[PDB]
């Protein structure tokens, strides 16, 4: 079971490394970058059970 | 493209009668220990050709334990052919 | 000692036949019924519920 | 009439448990050749890739 | 209500709790007492049916049914104690709980208010028989006694939750049996018959069919001590009525299939009792009659159209006694003559001369005599299946001949002259022998001079 | 006469007593069918916060100037 | 030696605690790559020759299980590329998921492994820390659950509750028992698991209590099911009444607790309208209950108590525990509604 | 795959009784072979050519009865009514399962084979014929 | 001169005093939070 | 729900709570004394009442934890009646005003002996 303790107290474990869009230490960016922002976008205050239709 | 598909038919590397079998158990534990590089490369690509530029490490990551692991596992083969000095898949004993 | 073992557990009927009285002033919801059934003006229906 | 057919489902069974020991002793070569069945034969039979 | 349940667990540690030997009489004495509380509160309505609280209605249904329940307890006690005082007091205490423990559930269940508590509880059992089956039996054929009281009776009773969750939830709640005020009928399909089958035959294989019988004397030829257990479970079988509450309603509307389970019960009516006349061992040949005019309320049950719950009632406890009590001669003649096998005891009513008027008011309650219960309960039987059918007249009929040889060819066999070898059989009937065989003719009779105290509402 | 008045009660309770328990009952089958009309099915929308599912984090994401013109 | 043994012993735990809180496919893998680490020297502590022939046909077999997996992280790295735990976006991942992730917990097939590894570890004492590895996956599959083939996870599930029950009534080791029909209850909670699948864990606790209170039992100097026998008139008594108190139970039957997880999955099984399904899963858990009967016909009928025999002394093992379970084993049933709502 | 069934299923529902133990000696001709994948692999089978033959007796052994059973019953589904009903087809059970008991001779099997594989054959029908389902989803 | 620890005995009489005082502190407080809460 | 990884939230102070003397309460421990008294027995203690400070202090225990448990409990089944009506209420073309028909209407079967 996820208990998600990370969301509770402070600490990042991972959640950085996590997508295609994030950081990168001196800000360069991927290929596809740009279609990211665009898509989570879009599913957020969603359910994701709508989101696929 | 095209080199996704090789290496990939590659890494059916694993194929099982030749995953357990037959004797010289190290034959066995080899392929094991380099079906790595179809899990590594593989995913040194897919990094690779677009630019993640943090994942990079993950790579580093899939072998600091294949070789850690994969070495312990060696131990073992010394205990069984320590006692026999052949080790030859052929030992049952233990039965079910 | 006085034989606590014996008759004492018989107690237990009152004790019990306390409790089916403990209900029957959460079940007392209709005091209004067509059958007679009344708990019409009378000291009766307010007694035993 | 009435013991051969209901016990008849207790040496009905009870064999089919000795086909599922007796008839697997041994060889570890012998598993590993038949996990790698079951794992093909996953691919074509049915939903699992649809 | 907690009337009866709290007093009965306080039983509990009445037992352990005493000294040694005292406490036979220690539980005796009280587990008497309940019985007043037992007609205490009850034999209220009547019209109207009685229901005190939100889970339980105690019984009010007019299937009276429990106070019999809450005789056969201080009747084991009496029961049992030949050679059961032949081992240790905390395995004695054992055997007084356990069997307690039994009882606490046959109050429970007969009330339930519902469905889902019966099931429950009505599977809450072979916990505590089973226990008592497989330790204390007498032969090793035992062991497998264990297995078949399984494996039927958990066999096909799965099949009620599957059905009775199908219902929960389909059609409101059953929570209340006495909200049925809604239902609608059971049609056809390829469907249903399965769910009327699935509510059904697990009732079956508790009070035998023909057929699935096959564990009937297999348990209760070899059994334990006094039939200690044995009288309990001649209780536990009739108590398959809630079939009363189901087929009643819930699916009234199919009698389309009854057929098979008619002709199937009825022709072994007047069959199993004829397979009964070779037997050479006793506990076997009273195991036969039960089912047979046991399984004749599997055809008053099933046909609709009161008159037969005037005579399906009577009959859950018209044998619940005389088939009780005869288990309980069978023991004792047991006692001093250490083989079952029925040759070996002849030359008897010389020996033990008032032990004489016991075996025939026995005997004789099979054959139903006119006034008793046991003909006004099977006359109310064939008078609505005789509208059925004419033709019912005729196997139900031969039913009423071969059980006359039946019980003849028992008692008779004890009237020959026979002082043969033994020197055994001194004892003449000390008094629990004829006290614990009396507390059954007594009440029995009784009954018939106000026997509107058994009836159904019909 | 005597023991109907020491013991038990007549259709002022155990009539009316059944008015009392059912609607402890009746109540207790309007929310077991709206249940199975809600959690069973939903549906399609996933509306309401039952068959919700994790998607991803918005907060997460980069907003900032990042150096190459075209991304 | 003594310390390291609870730092090992701590590490496993740490080991399963880091796969139940992340968020990120590679820990998933560290996660239960580092028990196939840290679990092995158990197996040893006596050094024998079974133990070296177990853990290795354990070791490889835990082996390629995990390294499949690491196949079926990296696809979906192509496919949307982006990590986390969420349905697999693809089909080939998931396939190659749930059939290979069912070598750690073995279902209906991949167990030639379960009892060859359970017998005959020398090391009976646990061996109960096998119930651990039933924990780590779940914690997967809780997961990523709007993703399967559904035709699938059944046909594991059902063909496994059916060939772990008959696997053993030919058994008599008492450690096989044990492992055979531990596969069983591995066919009632991944079948449950695309239906709500809370009403999973229920049966996931009720279950690691269950087979918990056994070993601990088993744990005095007992062995074969014929030395099970010279139990009750040597031991104590006071403890063939515990071994027919769950037994029973553990197959289940009404008024015990044993019968909580199936009354109330198949509230769930059905109201999905599925009721073909249940019945012969329902029904084949029966002939699951024949070990055990037959098991418990072995210590409460007196057999040929062992020989002269005198034990005369009194027992120190640590019982830790065991004078709690079987009162939480057995007597729950008739409190809780709380399982479904409790743990949700 | 599952589609065998859906034009097994659609097209000759009672007729064309020929293709109808055409498609239907496939499934029983096809499982066939997964029992003679883990005979070899499971059981031993050092035979170049008579490890082959003794796989493929078996698994032809196994296969008759696929091939009779669609026809026992589109026969008798055509002659009576030309409908197929939940009596109807039943029939292809119990000749069909006497094939197996033809095979390694009965008394013990035939009669259980006629018996039961006829038991469990009309439900198939009888099991769509209500709209039942084994695998769903609310 | 029984010969128990005398080192602990005590303690889970002590620890059930803690107990039933911190659970009724728990409760005696809670009690009212509903109504200063409703 | 929200809030994860809480024991229960901020949001259970409307609730009664659940206190004493309801008969879980007292039988939760029940179960545990019938659980001390096994305690010692095992071991042949021989006491069947032994020291009262292992026969207490589980009594102490499971009531307490016992207790401190069912006060979310009833907690989860509002939280799920709570989104439960809420949604019910919008959405009304989801949810029907059935009509009033006594009987001058209904035909059953009519299916007699
Ligand atoms: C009740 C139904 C009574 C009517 C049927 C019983 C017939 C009379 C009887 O018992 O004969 C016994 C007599 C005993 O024969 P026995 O074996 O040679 O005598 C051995 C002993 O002497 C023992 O046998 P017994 O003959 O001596 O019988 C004992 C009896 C003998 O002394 C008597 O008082 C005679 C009893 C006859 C009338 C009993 C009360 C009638 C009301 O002693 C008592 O009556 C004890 C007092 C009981 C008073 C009960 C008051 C109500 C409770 O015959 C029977 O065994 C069969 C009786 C059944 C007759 C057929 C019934 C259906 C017609
Ligand atoms: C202490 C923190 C750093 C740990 C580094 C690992 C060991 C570093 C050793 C530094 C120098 C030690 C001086 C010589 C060793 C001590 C000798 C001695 O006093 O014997 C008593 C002993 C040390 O014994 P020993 O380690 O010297 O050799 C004896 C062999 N055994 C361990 C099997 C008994 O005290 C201990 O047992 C503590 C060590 C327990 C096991 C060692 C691994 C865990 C270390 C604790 C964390
Ligand atoms: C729950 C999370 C997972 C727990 C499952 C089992 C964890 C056991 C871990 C330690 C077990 C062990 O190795 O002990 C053997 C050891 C014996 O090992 P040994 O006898 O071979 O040698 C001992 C060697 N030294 C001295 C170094 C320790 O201890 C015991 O004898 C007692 C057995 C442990 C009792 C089990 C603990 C919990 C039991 C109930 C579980 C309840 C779970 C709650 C359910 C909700
Ligand atoms: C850094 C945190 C360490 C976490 C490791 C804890 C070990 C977990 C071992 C699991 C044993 C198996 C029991 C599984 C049931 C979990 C019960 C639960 O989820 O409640 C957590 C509870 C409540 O859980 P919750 O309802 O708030 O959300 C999680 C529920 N699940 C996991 C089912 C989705 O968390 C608490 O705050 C209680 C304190
Ligand atoms: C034999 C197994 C075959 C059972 C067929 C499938 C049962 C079934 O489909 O039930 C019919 C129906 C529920 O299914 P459905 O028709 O979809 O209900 C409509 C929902 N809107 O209605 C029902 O809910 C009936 C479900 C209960 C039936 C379960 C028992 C069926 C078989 C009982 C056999 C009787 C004893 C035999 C077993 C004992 C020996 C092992
Ligand atoms: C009074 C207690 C019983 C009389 C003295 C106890 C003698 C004893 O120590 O035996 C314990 C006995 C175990 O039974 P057993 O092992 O088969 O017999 C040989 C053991 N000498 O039986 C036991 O005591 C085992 C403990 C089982 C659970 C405790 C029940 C013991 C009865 C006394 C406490 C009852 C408390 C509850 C009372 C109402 C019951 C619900
Ligand atoms: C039901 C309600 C659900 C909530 C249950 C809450 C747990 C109940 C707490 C009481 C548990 C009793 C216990 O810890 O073990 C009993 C015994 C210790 O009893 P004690 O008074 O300390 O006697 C010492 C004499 N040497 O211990 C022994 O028998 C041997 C000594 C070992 C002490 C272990 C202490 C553990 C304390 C926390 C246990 C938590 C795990 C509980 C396992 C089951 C949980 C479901």
């Amino acid at each position: 079971p996820f208990f998600d303790v990370q969301k509770r107290l402070g600490v990042d474990l991972d959640r950085w490394m996590t997508i295609q869009s994030a950081e990168q230490p001196h800000k360069i960016p991927s290929r596809c970058h740009a279609f990211e922002k665009e898509w989570i976008e879009c599913a957020h205050g969603i359910g994701s059970i709508r989101a696929e239709k | 493209s095209m080199v996704y598909m090789n290496i990939m038919m590659a890494f059916t590397v694993s194929l099982v009668g030749l995953l357990m079998y037959r004797s010289h158990l190290m034959s066995s534990l080899l392929c094991l220990e380099g079906m790595m590089l179809s899990l590594f490369v593989m995913a040194a690509l897919t990094i690779l050709n677009s630019h993640f530029t943090l994942a990079s490490m993950m790579p580093i990551i899939l072998l600091v334990f294949a070789a850690c692991e994969a070495a312990l596992g060696l131990s073992l083969l010394v205990m069984v052919s320590n006692t026999y000095g052949t080790d030859y898949v052929q030992n049952l004993n233990l039965l079910q | 000692r006085d034989h606590w073992v014996h008759v004492l557990v018989p107690m237990g009927f009152v004790f019990g036949y306390y409790l089916d009285r403990k209900n029957d002033e959460k079940l007392t919801a209709f005091r209004n019924k067509s059958l007679l059934y009344k708990r019409e003006l009378k000291p009766n229906e307010e007694v035993t519920w | 009439w009435l013991e051969a057919i209901l016990p008849k489902t207790i040496s009905l069974a009870q064999m089919k448990a000795s086909t599922l020991v007796t008839n697997q002793k041994g060889l570890i070569k012998l598993y590993f050749l038949s996990f790698l069945i079951t794992i093909l034969i996953s691919m074509i039979l049915f939903n699992f890739h649809e | 209500m907690l009337k009866y349940i709290i007093p009965t667990i306080m039983l509990m540690p009445l037992t352990w709790l005493s000294k040694n030997n005292m406490i036979w009489v220690n539980s005796t004495a009280h587990s008497l007492l309940i019985s007043f509380t037992s007609l205490l509160l009850m034999n209220q309505f009547g019209d109207n049916s009685l229901n005190f609280s939100l889970l339980f209605f105690s019984d009010s249904l007019s299937t009276p049914l429990l106070i019999l329940t809450m005789w056969l307890l201080p009747l084991m006690l009496m029961a049992s104690q030949h050679h059961l005082s032949k081992e240790n007091l905390t395995r004695k205490k054992l055997f007084i709980t356990m069997l307690i423990s039994l009882q606490l559930f046959l109050i429970m269940t007969f009330t339930a208010m519902e469905l889902i508590l019966f099931y429950i509880l009505f599977e809450a059992t072979l916990v505590p028989t089973l226990i008592i089956i497989t330790r204390w039996g007498n032969q090793t054929e035992r062991l497998n006694a264990g297995l078949y009281f399984l494996f039927y009776t958990l066999a096909g009773s799965l099949p009620l939750l599957v059905a009775l969750i199908y219902i929960q939830n389909t059609v409101g709640s059953l929570n209340f049996l006495m909200l049925q005020y809604w239902v609608q009928p059971v049609h056809n399909s390829w469907s249903n018959v399965f769910m009327w089958l699935a509510c059904m035959m697990a009732f079956m294989v508790k009070m035998p069919l023909y057929g699935l019988h096959l564990w009937l004397p297999k348990a209760h030829v070899e059994a334990p001590i006094a039939g200690s257990m044995v009288l309990a479970a001649v209780l536990l079988k009739l108590g398959g009525y809630g079939m009363l509450r189901i087929t009643l309603i819930l699916n009234p509307m199919t009698d389309f299939m009854a057929y098979p389970f008619i002709m199937l019960s009825l022709w072994g009516m007047i069959m199993t009792s004829s397979i009964c006349l070779r037997q050479t061992d006793l506990k076997s040949l009273i195991a036969y009659s039960s089912v047979s005019h046991m399984a004749l309320v599997i055809v008053a049950i099933l046909i609709q159209t009161p008159w037969s719950y005037m005579g399906a009632t009577a009959l859950m406890i018209a044998h619940g006694l005389t088939s009780s009590m005869l288990f309980c001669l069978a023991n004792s003649n047991y006692e001093r003559i250490h083989s079952r096998t029925m040759i070996l005891a002849r030359g008897l009513q010389t020996l033990l001369p008032l032990m004489a008027t016991w075996w025939l008011l026995a005997s004789l309650t099979n054959l139903a005599l006119p006034p008793t219960i046991n003909l006004i309960g099977e006359l109310f039987v064939v008078m609505s299946t005789f509208s059925w059918s004419n033709i019912t007249i005729i196997l139900m009929g031969v039913n009423m001949v071969i059980t006359a040889l039946y019980s003849l060819y028992m008692l008779i066999m004890t009237q020959r002259g026979k002082y043969t070898y033994h020197i055994n059989n001194i004892s003449p009937s000390f008094t629990r022998e004829n006290a614990l065989m009396s507390l059954h003719i007594l009440p029995l009779l009784l009954l018939t001079l106000n026997p509107k105290i058994i009836l159904g509402p019909l | 006469r005597w023991i109907a008045r020491t013991f038990f009660d007549g259709p002022e309770k155990n009539y009316e007593r059944t008015m009392a328990i059912l609607q402890i009952e009746a109540e207790k089958a309007e929310l077991r069918l709206k249940e199975l009309e809600v959690r069973r099915l939903m549906r399609a929308r996933g509306d309401g916060p039952w068959f919700h599912y994790p998607t991803i984090d918005k907060e997460l994401i980069d907003h900032s100037p990042k150096a190459t013109p075209d991304n | 030696n003594p310390i390291i043994f609870i730092i090992i012993l701590l590490t496993i735990m740490l080991g399963t605690i880091i796969v139940m809180i992340s968020s990120h496919w590679l820990l998933v893998w560290i996660g239960f790559e580092m028990n196939m680490l840290a679990i092995i020297p158990i197996m040893m502590k006596n050094h024998n020759p079974r133990a070296t022939e177990a853990s290795t046909k354990y070791f490889l077999t835990q082996s390629t299980a995990s390294m499949l997996l690491m196949m079926a992280v990296i696809i979906n790295l192509m496919f949307s590329g982006q990590w986390t735990v969420m349905k697999l976006f693809n089909p080939m991942a998931s396939m190659l998921m749930t059939m290979a992730l069912a070598m750690k917990l073995g279902m209906a097939p991949f167990h030639f492994w379960v009892p060859e590894v359970t017998q005959g570890i020398p090391l009976s004492s646990g061996l109960i820390l096998l119930t651990w590895q039933k924990l780590a996956p779940m914690s997967v599959l809780y997961q990523i659950f709007p993703s399967i083939n559904l035709n699938l996870i059944l046909t594991l599930s059902v063909l496994s509750i059916l060939i772990g029950g008959w696997g053993g009534l030919n058994q008599t080791q008492l450690r096989k028992i044990m492992a055979y029909s531990s596969i069983a209850h591995m066919g009632w909670m991944t079948a449950v698991l695309p239906y709500n699948p809370t009403m999973t864990l229920l049966n996931l606790i009720i279950y690691i209590i269950m087979t918990s209170t056994m070993f601990t039992m088993f744990m005095a100097n007992s062995t074969t099911t014929t030395l099970s026998l010279s139990h009750t008139w040597n031991k104590t008594p006071i403890m063939t009444v515990l071994i027919l108190a769950t037994l029973l139970s553990m197959g289940g039957l009404p008024p015990l607790s044993g019968f909580m997880p199936k009354w109330m999955i198949i509230q769930e099984m059905t109201k999905n309208n599925s009721i073909i399904l249940p019945t012969f899963m329902a029904i084949t858990a029966l002939l699951n209950l024949y070990f055990y009967m037959r098991l418990t016909y072995s210590t409460t009928l007196t057999m040929f108590p062992s020989t002269n025999n005198m034990k005369m002394k009194w027992q120190f093992p640590l019982m830790k525990k065991m004078t709690f379970l079987p009162t939480m084993v057995v007597l729950s049933t008739m409190m809780l509604p709380l399982t479904p709502m409790l743990s949700v | 795959a599952k589609t065998v069934l859906r034009q097994y299923w659609d097209i000759p529902e009672g007729t064309e009784c020929h293709r109808k133990t055409y498609a239907t000696t496939s499934i029983g001709g096809a499982a066939g072979l997964v029992v003679s994948a883990y005979s070899v692999a499971l059981k031993t089978p050092t035979s170049f050519l008579e490890g082959v033959a003794r796989t493929g007796r078996y698994t032809f052994t196994a296969a008759a009865i696929g091939a009779i059973f669609g026809l026992t019953s589109c026969i008798s589904a055509q002659v009576r009514e030309k409908p197929d009903d939940p009596l109807n087809y039943l029939i292809g059970g119990c000749a069909g399962g006497l094939i197996l008991g033809a095979r390694t001779r009965s008394y013990g099997i035939g009669a259980a084979a006629c018996a039961y594989m006829g038991l469990t054959a009309a439900l198939v029908k009888m099991g769509q014929l209500e709209g039942w389902q084994v695998f769903a989803e609310p | 001169h029984g010969s128990p620890n005398w080192l602990k005995v005590g303690l889970t009489l002590g620890t059930s005093v803690f107990l039933w005082i911190y659970l009724i502190k728990q409760h005696n407080e809670d009690v009212l939070e509903y109504k200063r809460r409703n | 729900g929200r809030a994860t990884f809480q024991f229960l939230p901020d949001e259970a102070r409307s609730l009664p709570p659940p206190k004493l003397t309801d008969p879980r309460l007292a039988f939760v421990g029940f179960l545990g004394y019938c659980s001390g008294l096994i305690d010692n027995a095992i071991r042949r203690r021989p006491v069947l009442l032994a020291g009262l400070h292992r026969q207490l202090l589980y009594i102490t225990s499971f009531v307490f934890v016992g207790y401190y448990l069912l006060k979310r409990q009833d907690y989860m089944y509002a939280v799920r009646d709570h989104d439960m009506f809420s949604y019910i209420k919008s959405h009304p073309e989801d949810f029907p005003e059935k009509d009033k028909k006594t009987y001058g209407e209904v035909f059953e079967e009519f299916h007699p002996v």
